[PDB]
């Protein structure tokens, strides 16, 4: 909580760029933290067409590290910058943390249950497919057919770096902001 | 403290007279470096202080390494977005110590910057907290009402039938049950007040040796009613132990137990003591009006609420009728044909005389009687004029908010409906760009990624 | 004088008349030197005005040298750090002459930027005057209420119990004493009033003949208890000869004294001339109440304020009982069985009419007089509707302010833990800079030179 | 919507959970252009803030 602390060591944003999210941070939170409750309303903002409070509540665990209540500025920068200007690595372990919703680290088709419906939830009820009740469980099920070999963090981490799609979308970000 | 920081010389020439009695030990004294005012531009108003001075309170966002994030270096100054005429205060407490509170400021404002700078309410100056606690405490109330949960069947009918039960205005079987429920109150009252009558010899027989036998018919039908009604509320609430704790609750238990007492008194033997007492306490099915009409609930929200002063007047007004009673009794004892027979005796009379009813049938015959019946009177004024304002200005200010109450919940709504059109024009202005601003360039950028993520497209 | 300085031209005109009518003496002009506007920054808000406009009051801040203490060389501007809004009227006084007072700001932030530039609150505008006063006066009670010193044993038990005997709402003796004295009271009270009303033939005997040798006993109980109790009391008086000309002291005596005076006049001879006068006397304990409820005390000091009030209410009520009781004897004197024998007759009608009594024992029977006593009542109601709303008025602004005074009490304690908690903070940063900002590396040395003057060290 | 503008990173930052469970399609991001406070002086006094505050609410 220096300016100088977070700035480019090991914190992928410049001097300029840490005072316009601090200038747009406390706008929202004036108190310098942010809130779980707060952090929903925010992320619904947007995505209007459904709600988005399912998916900001696992978003605000990867964010809020140690479970703690309040996520501060300090380390809410520090998951910015991995996720928009990170390395390959830590932005993957990033996301599977995200889905990994109990202590140890493990998917079992469950966990990511809802981490797949909340995608899906988001988005209301006006899509051209109209959706089902069962869709969300046919991406999860060719989602775990192609890293669940028999039955993990060693897995997930060779698996995206297998093919190059995922590759070139994870940096999407990166160019812009 | 460091409060008092430009006082340091003075406390240094203060340690001037420890060195003679003191036993010099090198204290190493810190050797520090060696102070241009800076700009504190709060959207355009340029605000000029001295560093040292933010510097005297190093646990807010103007005296720390916090400001650092609002430096603009290539101007030389620092950028605050806030407001300009409430910043005005800020900088008045890193002078003196005390926040000042502006009368003329709203208080949702006014702890917004607060909360931006590191302030606290708590150190607020003495001179201005009382008003800014009472403003405080408007804006409170006004959150609670707007968030008291008045929104009104995924599961049984309970639910369903108490949201009907708690509100009879709505659907068409609430106001029909209304409506019976009241007619049935109204009724019963009515034949309560005729039976009582006579209505026709050998005797002016009233209506209820003769008469009476439907009577009884009706009484029984409206308490089974009476009693069917309360069995279906309590079918539907989720606070059962709860409701029945609750005053209306009791109010209707006792407006029902007096047919079932006097029935349960007469199946084995019958005398006339309770016989009386159970007449009088069926009246009380008066008292179920309070669900039907709002103002026996304001009055009651009323009474309650200046319980404190009742007690008072209740005092007062003992103490007034036990001392004029004493009064008139010993002042008006000798008289030849005297009414004021003991100190109870009397307690009439003061009564009377306090309240400026009236009577005539016991009135004093002395002259010291006289006197000591005016004063009485006069002090009866007095007392009973004290907190008469109180309860008539508490029922008015709790009828106002009350009605106050009414359209902040409309206002709710409207505002909902606001919301929910932005969210539909956001949606809708998607779609036209996939049919064919800066933000909503990439805004839309997000939604796009959102629908190709999962296969899946919006449509209007 | 100095205020009118720009009119000097025109009063040098006007000595021109005098030369004619003159003896030249070669008066001397002195020959003065010879304006440019001068910057007044108040903290980043820059203030105009020319150096004449201040010169012309050479006794405060701004027009003295008195300044050049605050003049920053380098800018060439005075730079003030006050508050910004507040200066404002400050330059309004040195062009008119006199001051302004904002209704917008806190009174105790207006007299520190008064204070600060030297002006005085003898000079502000009549215009805003009597507001400056009125705000004035509601700071100064802030202060006197905050400063009432409510602190609450190294001395004997005297103050240790006068202590329990003035707030008997703490420890457990004082509560038990106030309870008990309470119960004495009203057992007394109530005895008096069944001994007054008949029990139980030769005769309705009341309970005062063949009953009333237990009653003796538990009235002389009670007077005995309230002497120990006034003993007690006087033994921890520090105002001993104030606190009995107290008027709470004043009601214990004149509540003790009736049985003493009785026992008194029964032992030598007896006559029934100060026995009902005695025993008026005696229900006077009932005024003793005022300590154990605050609601009389606040009664008793509502009627003392307006005390002209009530004087006016007595003056009025007997000048309109005079005339209307002339008035009606005059008018319904010739009747056949009237009861209006005279005036002093007529005015017992006169106060039950006036107070919208009523009894109807006494009533005109005549068309005058039938007139007259409507227009007395309508006069009564008049004249008694006027004081009652002031007397109310006062009772609840004193009932609110004390429950105010409160609230008051409950900050003042917050702000001195606060205070120690600051100190406690303060101390402990200083323990853990020794275990390992700007002020507080040389406000820490001054901590270690007096340890080190006292070969002491300060610990956990 | 617009009104959080200043959270954009945030929610960029939050897509990239989409990424593993998703099928890149190459979604073409905009490629924007790449912000000095500007005056707005209301009769005498100045007033400045960032040409994005204004633009929120277009």
């Amino acid at each position: 909580p220096e300016g100088l602390e977070q700035l480019e060591a090991q914190t992928n944003f410049t001097k300029r760029e840490l005072q316009v999210l601090y200038r747009g941070f406390k706008n929202e939170c004036p108190s310098g933290v942010v809130n779980e409750d707060t952090f929903k309303q925010i992320y619904a903002q947007f995505f209007p067409h459904g709600d988005a409070s399912t998916y900001a509540h696992y978003l605000f665990n990867a964010f809020d590290t140690t479970q703690t209540g309040s996520v501060k500025f300090e380390d809410f920068v520090t998951a910015l910058s991995i996720l928009l200007r990170g390395t390959v690595h830590e932005k993957l372990r990033w996301t599977f943390n995200l889905y990994d919703i109990n202590k140890d680290g493990y998917i079992n088709k469950e966990e990511m249950m809802d981490i797949v419906k909340a995608i899906y939830d988001m988005m209301g009820k006006y899509t051209y497919p109209v959706l089902k009740e069962d869709t969300p469980r046919q991406h999860v099920d060719v989602f775990f057919q192609k890293m669940d070999k028999n039955k993990t963090l060693d897995e997930f981490l060779e698996s995206c770096q297998e093919d190059d799609n995922i590759m070139r979308s994870l940096q999407l970000f990166q160019n812009v902001m | 403290a460091a409060g008092v920081a430009a006082w340091l010389p003075f406390a240094r020439a203060a340690a001037i007279g420890w060195m003679p009695v003191a036993s010099g030990p090198m204290p190493a004294p810190p050797r520090q470096e060696r102070d241009a005012l800076i700009v504190l531009n709060v959207s355009g108003t340029r605000f000029q202080t001295w560093q040292d001075t933010l510097e005297r309170y190093p646990d807010t966002l103007l005296g720390s390494s916090e400001r650092d994030f609002f430096y603009h270096p290539e101007t030389q100054q620092y950028f605050f977005d806030r407001d300009p005429d409430i910043f005005r205060h800020i900088l008045n407490f890193y002078r003196t110590g005390k926040l000042h509170y502006p009368r003329h400021e709203c208080i949702s404002a006014y702890d917004e910057e607060l909360a931006f700078f590191g302030l606290i309410p708590e150190i607020i100056g003495d001179c201005c907290y009382e008003e800014y606690k009472d403003r405080r405490r408007e804006n409170a109330e006004r959150l609670q009402d707007d968030a008291d949960t008045d929104t009104a069947p995924t599961m049984t009918a309970r639910q369903r039938v108490w949201r009907a039960f708690e509100n009879p205005h709505t659907s068409t079987m609430a106001l029909v049950f209304y409506y019976v429920t009241g007619f049935f109150i109204a009724v019963s009252v009515i034949a309560n007040v005729v039976e009582t009558v006579p209505c026709g010899h050998i005797k002016e027989l009233p209506c209820g040796e003769r008469y009476a036998v439907a009577f009884f018919c009706l009484d029984t039908a409206c308490v089974m009613i009476f009693t069917v009604e309360y069995l279906l509320r309590l079918a539907a609430a989720p606070s059962r132990y709860r409701f029945v704790r609750s005053v209306m609750s009791i109010i209707d238990v006792v407006a029902i137990l007096p047919y079932y007492i006097g029935l349960v008194m007469t199946d084995n033997e019958d005398v006339s003591g309770a016989f009386v007492t159970l007449r009088v306490f069926r009246v009380f099915r008066i008292f179920k009006f309070s669900r039907h009409s709002q103002g026996l609930r304001i009055l009651g929200y009323t009474l309650k609420s200046c319980a404190s002063e009742l007690g008072f007047l209740l005092f007062s007004l003992t103490m007034a009728i036990i001392i004029f009673a004493t009064v008139m009794f010993y002042a008006e004892k000798g008289s030849s044909a005297s009414k004021f027979t003991s100190i109870p005796a009397a307690f009439w009379y003061t009564i009377v005389t306090m309240t400026t009813l009236g009577y005539g049938d016991m009135v004093p015959k002395t002259i010291a009687g006289k006197i000591f019946g005016s004063i009485c009177s006069l002090s009866g004024v007095l007392v009973i004029a004290l907190p008469v304002p109180v309860i008539v200005s508490n029922f008015s200010r709790i009828y106002h908010q009350n009605q106050r109450a009414d359209k902040r919940r409309a206002q709710k709504k409207a505002r909902l409906a606001r919301i929910r059109a932005a969210k539909s024009g956001s949606a809708n202005a998607y779609m036209q760009s996939k049919r064919s601003s800066s933000f909503e360039t990439q805004h839309h950028h997000l939604l796009h990624c959102l629908e190709k993520t999962t296969n899946h497209e919006f449509v209007d």
